[PDB]
């Protein structure tokens, strides 16, 4: 296909389950609003995501993610996601 | 599930049942103040005004040391400082000088207009992405006299209530 | 079996290792200097938070590390990562915030920690015990958060506000 990269891993996060991919941008969100508005360990809906920087995408395309969807979208650059989790 | 409380913000003597739920600023605003005849000429009942943890300011409500148990509320000893506190201060003002009393009213004014400013937003700052079934999202307000480390998520069907100015100036400083 | 308990968290900055604890006070400091003077990058970093403790009027707040805190036995420690939390979403909204939205919370955060440098600062004095301890009313603050101090710690900053207590008397 036309297989996306991972550049980099700015941040993490313990985010509502589901607040992750294209409707986390800062763009998007600006737009639409934040899919994890005010969420906390109240509820689950409940994981781990990673804030991801792309090859060839500015900062403001950046978007959370998770290993599930990650791995779905078979996102090359895999290496650096094992090696961010140490 | 049991609520706390975080502060105690001020006292008063007011109607016998002007108590939770009804007396949050919002509350009165939509159907009116529980208390709102009251001045002398009716009995009064000592209440204290409260600011629960985990809830900002606009959700402070009036209580009584019986309905706070009744609600079996956490931080129960706050309320017995505060009551130790304030005999001091009353006492703390045995003569004292008109000086002193006028230095007192003075302080103790510009306090109370402090303090309800933190009921006031000052401005919004994101919005989220579901609605309720009225189609409110909710806001993530920052309130006047408060750092953001403050600033709460809210229903938007109550801030829309009185501060439907800041949601359209929300809106409007990005298209 | 003494326990200190977290009030709230007022501050958080990044600080040369050690400069936290007693010698982090407002009074610490001017009486013997600040342990954080002119830090740079130039040595270890690390990220201090000042609190303001329960029982103790805000010129005792001192500047601490998740680590002093947990060493000490400190209580209130679970504020810490609603706090951690709530600055890293602060600090993470601010990364894309818009130039108009920045500046507006640049200045209020001023305005914010204009008001926090008052609560240390006596507005008044309103009764010594039988150097005596002084009943202080604090500057911005209520009458309910006056407290009693030190006679021989508030005098060495505060002489004038006993003097226009005791020509009063």
């Amino acid at each position: 296909e036309e297989f996306e990269t991972i550049e980099r891993f700015m941040d993490c996060r313990i985010g509502r389950k589901g607040a992750t991919g294209a409707t986390t941008t800062i763009y998007a969100v600006e737009a639409d609003g934040d899919p994890n508005a005010g969420f906390e360990k109240n509820k689950e809906p409940g994981e781990i995501q990673y804030l991801i920087k792309w090859k060839g995408w500015s900062h403001i395309h950046n978007t959370w993610e998770t290993e599930e969807t990650l791995k779905q979208q078979n996102v090359r650059g895999m290496k650096k996601l094992d090696n961010y989790k140490k | 599930e049991f609520e706390t409380i975080e502060r105690f913000m001020d006292c008063r003597i007011g109607r016998k049942g002007a108590t939770g739920a009804t007396t949050t600023i919002y509350a009165v605003e939509a159907d009116g103040d529980p208390n709102a005849g009251f001045e002398n000429k009716e009995p009064g009942e000592i209440q204290y005004l409260i600011k629960w943890k985990g809830w900002s300011h606009i959700h402070n409500t009036w209580e009584t040391e019986e309905t706070l148990k009744q609600q079996n509320v956490r931080g129960m000893k706050k309320l017995d400082n505060y009551k130790k506190k304030d005999q001091e201060t009353k006492r703390w003002l045995k003569n004292a000088s008109p000086e002193d009393v006028e230095y007192y009213n003075c302080q103790q004014e510009l306090t109370d207009d402090l303090h309800k400013q933190y009921q006031i937003v000052g401005r919004i700052i994101a919005h989220s992405n579901q609605k309720s079934a009225a189609g409110y999202p909710d806001y993530y307000c920052k309130w006047q006299g408060l750092p953001y480390s403050e600033c709460s998520w809210e229903d938007g069907a109550l801030i829309s209530k009185k501060f439907q100015a800041c949601i359209d100036e929300y809106f409007s400083r990005k298209k």
